[PDB]
């Protein structure tokens, strides 16, 4: 009847993580806003219909 | 006794009440002890606005005639803005 | 135990509890406070205390039976207990109260004293007790320009005009057949009480009240009563609630049941397993707090009053409150359910299966009123045990994470923010 | 046609009342013409008023004179003398009233 903690539980460390995967993806969104103009990340940026 | 008694004075406020035919039967015939402010009650419940008498169009829609009108107006010069423009004569020196 | 119910017009449910040693026997109406246009308000509590009045407590006290009688948004109720050999002189004195007159319960002098004594109850209650006074602006806010906004105590300004054709046409409206539920509970058996009222007649009325043209709808708003001469500062503070035959009835009272009561001055409340009280305790933030889930039949409300003397702090009280609220919609954990399961069970089975008859009366007279056969215990428990920590995180998405809230207060409220800051703080901005 | 043979005509089909709506109705028609009303016509106006035991159609018919009184001197005579019949009749301006 313990948990594993640290003073965040596990069961708080899957409750957030399914959103934690979502501000990554958030944050990867701001990257590729700020990063391009950048001509070496343009080598990747544009593929689809950017171009 | 045989007079009525505030219980709702303001009749012009509510015609929300369920039963307005009770107090449609409650009315008399002294004629002038009437208790002006329920002979205020016939005037209105006989004379008021609503069903009958009702305005056309109410306060609040003829601002939202004129806004629906000049929205949709604006909306059709800009689409036939933002349809096209392209293409016409030779240039404006031509003209000249 | 068991709930039984008949019907000829009006409806006879009981409880014979054979254990107990008295039998409460009355009749619960289904009109409220929540049945008044706002100019004869306060009409229910004037007849709850011409039911009370001095005369008719003596003829009462005659025989050994002593009144009691409620008066709440949707029911009102009129209960006369007795032993249990004397249902038969109950039942004839509710009648002869009631049904046979009325005109000598309605003389000049009776009325006149008891609406003296009822407005001095509504002046005391209006400058006196708070956080009652709190909770009434509260639905008078949370409901505004709808009947569920009227007070059941009623108003000043209200309750000095009116007379007695006022008293007999909300008699004749609502105090009706089809309205009403004659109960009965403690020691009496169901038989023996359908066989005495058709013994008797007992017919009040041919039936209709008024149906209501506008229903409840929730309002976001706040009212802010503030008074510097005032000790604390009492502030009330809900979101829309379920209201009663809901699917989420129990999650609601569950959600509410998280987040529990508190008292600062206990020292078996400051141990309570919230993890509200780890922040509320550091700075001492407040002195009590209590979660309700009022239910209603149109609507509902679902929040948390509080009284608190640290007026310079109310805004962390009102923002470590609304944190642990948006913890319901993210990451509730399974131990905070199964608690709450535990003491919900235990306050409903204290508030339903208490020793006390008259409110056994008034709880199985709303009940049967509203849906038409009261619903026992045990699959009462069933279904608290159905609820799983999915079921609480999609009540709270649909009814708390980011909802409009009514907020009413009293006292020495300026440390309370504006209503915007309080309103965005129901999302955390960070899921 | 006339003035007199209209007075006289729309009296005599006016004393034939006894209703609610037809009194109203009446009232309606031969206020729609094209000549102003009488006084005597509007005393028989009052008078049925009283007889069809209805005061709001007493107070209708002075604001429908409000608008076809067609200036303000003809108002403030009409206020004269239908003061005083008012005084013996109990029926209030909707000015005095304020609904």
């Amino acid at each position: 009847t313990g948990l594993h903690f640290g003073r965040l539980s596990l069961r708080s460390l899957t409750a957030y993580a399914p959103n934690l995967m979502l501000w990554g993806g958030a944050s990867m969104l701001g990257l590729f806003v700020f990063t391009e103009g950048w001509p070496k990340f343009q080598d990747t940026l544009y593929k689809k219909i950017p171009l | 006794v045989m007079d009525l008694q505030s219980r709702w004075e303001n009749m012009p406020s509510t015609e929300q009440q369920d039963i307005v035919s009770k107090l449609s039967e409650r009315q008399k015939l002294p004629w002038a002890q009437l208790t002006e402010p329920e002979k205020q009650a016939v005037w209105y419940i006989s004379y008021g606005e609503w069903g009958p008498r009702r305005p056309v169009l109410n306060k609040g829609d003829s601002s939202f005639i004129a806004k629906g009108v000049a929205a949709g107006l604006l909306f059709s010069v800009g689409l036939f803005a933002v349809v096209r423009m392209a293409g016409g004569q030779d240039a404006k020196t031509m003209n000249k | 135990a068991e709930v039984t119910q008949l019907s000829n017009g009006i409806v006879v449910a009981t409880e014979h509890n054979p254990s107990a040693h008295t039998a409460s026997v009355g009749v619960v109406f289904g009109s409220g406070a929540a049945n008044e246009n706002p100019y004869n308000n306060g009409v229910s509590n004037l007849w709850k205390n011409i039911f009370l009045s001095k005369e008719n407590s003596a003829v009462a006290a005659k025989e050994g039976l002593a009144l009691s009688s409620n008066i709440s948004r949707d029911f009102q109720s009129y209960i006369v207990s007795s032993l249990p050999g004397s249902t038969d002189k109950s039942l004839d004195f509710l009648n002869q109260s009631f049904i046979q007159q009325k005109a000598n319960l309605l003389s000049s002098s009776n009325f006149e004293a008891t609406k003296k004594s009822v407005l001095k109850q509504v002046q005391d209650f209006e400058e006196n007790d708070h956080p009652n006074r709190v909770l009434e602006h509260l639905h008078s806010t949370a409901f505004q320009n709808t009947p569920l906004s009227l007070p059941t105590r009623g108003t000043l300004e209200s309750l000095e005009n009116l007379v007695v054709a006022d008293l007999e046409s909300f008699a004749n409206n609502h105090f009706l057949n089809s309205n009403a539920v004659v109960v009965g509970t403690g020691n009496i058996k169901h038989e023996d009480l359908v066989n005495s009222i058709e013994s008797k007649n007992l017919s009040l009325q041919t039936g209709t009240k008024p149906v209501l043209k506008k229903k409840a709808a929730f309002l976001g708003s706040e009212v802010r009563l503030r008074d510097d001469t005032l000790p604390k500062a009492w502030i009330s503070l809900a979101v829309e609630g379920e209201p009663v035959n809901s699917p989420n009835y129990f999650v609601a009272k569950l959600a509410a049941q998280i987040f529990g009561s508190y008292n600062a001055f206990e020292p078996a409340s400051r141990l309570q397993g919230i993890k509200l009280l780890d922040n509320i305790q550091e700075y001492q933030l407040c002195d009590n707090f209590n979660h309700f889930s009022l239910s209603y039949k149109d609507s509902g409300l679902w929040g948390f009053s509080t009284a608190t003397r640290n007026v310079t702090m109310i805004d962390d009280l009102i923002h470590f409150t609304l944190k642990q609220w948006n913890r319901l919609t993210i990451s509730v954990t399974d131990t905070e359910v199964e608690r709450a399961k535990s003491l919900l069970k235990l306050q409903l089975g204290q508030l339903y299966e208490s020793g006390n008859p008259v409110n056994d009366a008034n709880l199985l007279g709303a009940e049967v009123l509203i849906k038409g056969s009261k619903l026992s215990l045990g699959e009462a428990f069933k279904k608290i045990d159905a609820i799983t920590v999915k079921d609480v995180k999609a009540w709270a998405g649909k009814r708390l994470w980011d909802q409009d809230i009514a907020i009413a207060g009293t006292g020495q409220i300026e440390g309370l923010l504006d209503y915007m800051r309080i309103r965005s703080d129901m999302s955390m901005m960070r899921w | 046609e006339t003035f007199e043979e209209f007075t006289a005509r729309y009296e005599k089909e006016f004393d034939e009342a006894y209703d609610l709506f037809e009194v109203q109705r009446v009232l309606n028609n031969c206020f729609s013409y094209d000549l102003v009303p009488a006084p005597a016509v509007i005393e028989k106006a009052l008078r049925a008023a009283r007889r069809v035991n209805d005061l709001p159609t007493a107070i209708r018919v002075f604001e429908a004179l409000k608008y076809k009184v067609e200036n303000e001197d003809q108002y403030k005579a009409y206020l004269d003398e239908l003061k005083d019949v008012r005084q013996e009749l109990g029926v209030p301006l909707k000015e005095e009233l304020f609904p």
